[PDB]
């Protein structure tokens, strides 16, 4: 754990851009 | 799902209950706050933010949020307003100029949407001296009687002397809770 | 996916007693992906309540609409902005590429009863692109 | 265009100096110090100091004065850019910012500083491209300086492709005496620590207000910040044309968008104070903190700083929740709390007695601050897309990014 | 925590207790304080700034703080109310003039904040002489009665004579010490 938010994954774009 | 647990809690005393201070200032709340928690009438500084305090009656931890009647403190009502399931208003009797002004914010106050499921806890401070009015009187001109949808009581409590209290708490008790 | 599964009936329950016309902050869960519906999600999530049932034929809302998309957010991740209708008048054309789901006419384009209905078509054929290159970059 | 940019010290001593034009005496130092010590006595004391024509920029340091004296008019932001680069620099490559690292890497900082700028005019200002030709314990300059991308090193090989970023939030208010908020803006903060192998170009994504105007998608929630500001990597040009985020990650910890709008949402600590002050017999401190954040969020290490009386002494705290400690330096009285839950409602009930003898002059009435911060919230809603990783090789990245909320200029105006 | 040295301290007698001094001058406040602390009525200068002295009785050490009636001292009795827990007041039953001026300086004693724990206590002094009031005249003439939330006690005392001494002290001792 950290203080200040656990770390998320992130994605690569806006999928539903196209 | 089994419920034995609950029924068990519930057998000795479970249910706690919830309650508002709210008023104009010098109204007694913080007073009144003071006699249902500890039984005294002591002096305290202005109320510029909040007081927290929790009182025990009849098995019900009926938990106290004071609230300040300062211009600064009024509109911060509606934050205390959240997690909460009852709401006490100290009225001023001795003072006719500021009535008004305290029946104007219990209007402002009930008239939310989210301050709904609470029931009017009317309370007639400053009960103590002959300018005070009576349970009725107070009541008309705050006009407790055309709160529809609302539970208000009107009570005369007096700080220096506690009389009342415990017929509001008994009062508050019986709207709230609806058990044997 | 069981928690899909079991999450469909009650969104369905909630969508429904809807009519078709209190807590501040954004708390975020700890270590829960972000990111937006993809083509081959969104064509899975269409096929799963087609095959389920409660959405083709449903009256469009907007409050029904932000509860699937508040659910969909919950079970899976997914952002709620690939369930976005193509502007009217007439029948909106799925917003993300891939997505089953449109809604039509049911009958000012906001006083138009429009309902969600199944669009095969949709997954395949960029229908709101198309007609809003500019919108689709 | 400052004519030498020097190091002084806390005594008026200059550390290291380095002239750059010579068009200005080195014997011009000496001066600045009184100078100095005139304008603080009488209040014009201004870090731009003006020596007859030659004007005397100083910026006050960690422990020294970094002044650089100039003789023309040239460019003060330029300036003052450059004693910026200068400090990153020097906190990059010594951690101690004083006159132990001053006087111990002079062999190496006169290279740096003959390195970074010559005849007035700066050239070098990255700490990796800087580390990379003059080390403290030479080869040829890099190419990367020379090249095009000077904030992306390229050959750079790690053995994973780990991005570690940090959604940095800012809540500041500015709560008058009156009881209602000023200024009340919060900034954003996009720090990204990009570890990986290569030069991978970023391709940041966020839910952004402008970009979700633009793609039609203008109605869920998007962050829609009112100053906006790329890094040095970041490709203005993208962002002009289509809001297009696309630029190299640096190699470790880097900034590289900080969203910057004013924010209307109620703030996320209602703290009120009562000052029950007697007439030089006793003080009261009915201090009520609401917590008006989400009841799921935390506010850990709360700190709600309540000033109290510069001569009061024997004080005693009467509180709910949170140890409160007060602290004779800092003259005031912190509500110091380990964990504050949103919706909590602490009261504190602070007397202390006062001393006989009236002041002799008045204090002032510092505002009250609070020290929140509860990580893993989200106040203003943007909530990142993705993040375009690509590099020319292919590889898989993981990138992480982490949201926290703290208060900033959350000051509220004394009674 | 342990408290068996605290027990053992006031097994053999451990509390001390505190007393003022004050009242108009000539009213025999310095007389007081030298016959309660030595036993002799000795003829003092006037008091320009303050006497400081202590009085063990009873095991219990009562300091007493000497202060002057006049004018450029009476607002110095400020600076002697901070760390005292009590206050002795010395009237002139003999001062008809001088009555009226000491009742107002003991109300304006008695009208202040941080003077609220310390009880009253009225010496009638010059309490040998038939001009002197009884230790009812004295209290209704000075309002002692009417002191609210104040244990206000009215003693004739002789400087003379030293007869009331021991009373007010056993008295200042009861409203003070509570215990056995
Ligand atoms: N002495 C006295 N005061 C009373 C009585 N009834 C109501 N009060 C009022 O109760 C107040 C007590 O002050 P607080 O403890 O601060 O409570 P409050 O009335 O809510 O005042 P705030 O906390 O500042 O809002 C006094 O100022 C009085 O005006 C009474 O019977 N006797
Ligand atoms: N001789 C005599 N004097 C008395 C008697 N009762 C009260 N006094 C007064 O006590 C005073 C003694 O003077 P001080 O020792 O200075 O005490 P004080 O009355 O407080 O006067 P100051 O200290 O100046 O305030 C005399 O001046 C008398 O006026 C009494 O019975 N006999
Ligand atoms: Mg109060
Ligand atoms: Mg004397």
């Amino acid at each position: 754990d950290r203080k200040g938010g656990s770390y998320s994954q992130a994605a690569g774009s806006d999928s539903a851009q196209s | 799902g089994n419920i034995f647990a609950n029924l068990f809690k519930g057998l000795f005393g479970k249910k706690e209950m919830r309650i508002l201070m709210v008023g104009l200032d010098a109204a007694g709340k913080t007073t009144i706050l003071y006699k249902l928690k500890l039984g005294e009438i002591v002096t305290t500084i202005p109320t510029i933010g909040f007081n927290v305090e929790t009182v025990e009656y009849k098995n019900i931890s009926f938990t106290v949020w004071d609230v300040g009647g300062q211009d600064k403190i009024r509109p911060l009502w509606r934050h205390y307003f959240q997690n909460t399931q009852g709401l006490i208003f100290v009225v001023d009797s001795n003072d006719r100029e500021r009535v008004n002004e305290a029946r104007e914010e219990l209007m402002r106050m009930l008239a939310e949407d989210e301050l709904r499921d609470a029931v009017l806890l009317v309370f007639a401070n400053k009960q103590d001296l002959p300018n005070a009015m009576n349970a009725a009187e107070i009541t008309d001109k705050l006009g407790l009687h055309s709160l529809r949808h609302r539970n208000w009581y009107i009570q005369a409590t007096c700080a220096t002397s506690g009389d009342g209290l415990y017929e509001g708490l008994d009062w508050l008790s019986n709207q709230l809770r609806n058990q044997k | 996916s069981k928690s899909s599964v079991i999450g469909w009936p009650a969104v369905r329950e909630r969508m429904r007693r809807a009519e078709p016309a209190e807590e501040v902050g954004f708390p975020v869960t700890p270590q829960v992906p972000l990111r937006p519906m993809t083509y081959k999600a969104a064509v899975d999530l269409s096929h799963f309540l087609k095959e389920k049932g409660g959405l083709e034929g449903l009256i469009h809302s907007q409050r029904r609409q932000d509860i699937l998309d508040l659910w969909i957010y919950h079970t899976q991740g997914y952002f709620p902005d690939w369930q976005n209708y193509t502007p009217g008048p007439g029948v909106r054309y799925p917003l993300t590429f891939g997505w089953c789901y449109k809604l039509v006419p049911v009958e000012d384009p906001e006083r138009e009863v429009l309902e969600w209905r199944f669009d095969s078509r949709l997954a395949f054929h960029h229908v709101a692109r198309e007609l809003h290159p500019e919108y689709f970059k | 265009s400052a004519s030498a940019v020097y190091v002084l010290d806390l005594k008026g001593k200059v550390l290291i100096c380095r002239n750059y034009r010579g068009d200005v005496d080195m014997s011009e130092v000496e001066h600045f110090m009184p100078i100095l010590m005139e304008k603080e006595e009488e209040g014009m004391l201004s870090p731009i100091l003006a020596h007859g024509g030659v004007r005397f920029m100083w910026i006050k340091h960690n422990n020294l004065y970094l002044v650089a004296t100039s003789k023309k008019n040239a460019c003060v932001s330029l300036v003052f850019s450059f004693l910026y680069k200068v400090v990153q620099v020097f906190s990059e490559y010594f951690k101690e910012l004083e006159e132990e690292s001053i006087r111990d890497n002079f062999v190496i900082i006169y290279e740096l500083l003959d390195e970074l700028m010559d005849f007035g005019y700066p050239q070098t200002t990255d700490s990796k491209i800087l580390q990379e030709y003059i080390t403290q314990e030479a080869p040829r300059p890099p190419a990367t300086v020379t090249n095009a991308v000077s904030w992306r090193s390229e050959g750079i090989k790690y053995r994973k492709n780990e991005v570690f970023l940090d959604v940095i939030e800012a809540v500041n208010l500015l709560v008058s005496a009156n009881g209602n908020v000023l200024r009340s803006e919060i900034v954003g903060s996009i720090k990204m620590r990009v570890f990986l192998s290569g030069m991978p170009e970023l391709r940041l994504g966020l839910n952004d207000k402008v970009l979700f105007d633009n793609t039609g998608r203008g109605k869920s929630k998007s962050v829609e910040l009112e100053d906006v500001k790329f890094h040095q990597c970041v490709r203005l040009s993208r962002f002009e044309n289509d809001r297009t985020i696309s630029f190299i990650p640096p190699d470790g910890e880097f900034e590289l968008m900080s969203y910057r709008l004013n924010t209307h949402v109620k703030p996320l600590i209602w703290i009120e104070s009562v000052i029950e002050k007697h007439s030089h017999s006793r003080i009261e401190y009915m201090v009520k903190a609401k917590s008006q954040f989400k009841r799921r969020s935390t506010a850990n290490n709360v700190e709600i700083h309540i000033p109290v009386p510069n001569d009061a002494d024997s004080p005693k705290f009467k509180t709910t929740v949170g140890s409160v400690k007060w602290v004779p330096e800092n003259s005031e009285i912190v509500w110091s709390v380990k964990s504050f839950p949103g919706g909590k409602e602490y009261l504190m009930r602070a007397h202390f007695g006062l001393p006989s003898v009236e002041a002799e002059d008045k204090e002032g009435k510092p505002p009250i601050s609070v020290k929140f911060e509860i990580p893993y919230f989200t106040t203003s809603g943007i909530q990142v897309r993705y993040l375009k990783i690509i590099e020319k090789s292919g590889y898989q990245a993981l990138p992480w990014v982490r949201y926290i909320t703290q208060n900033g200029d959350y000051q509220l105006r004394t009674q």
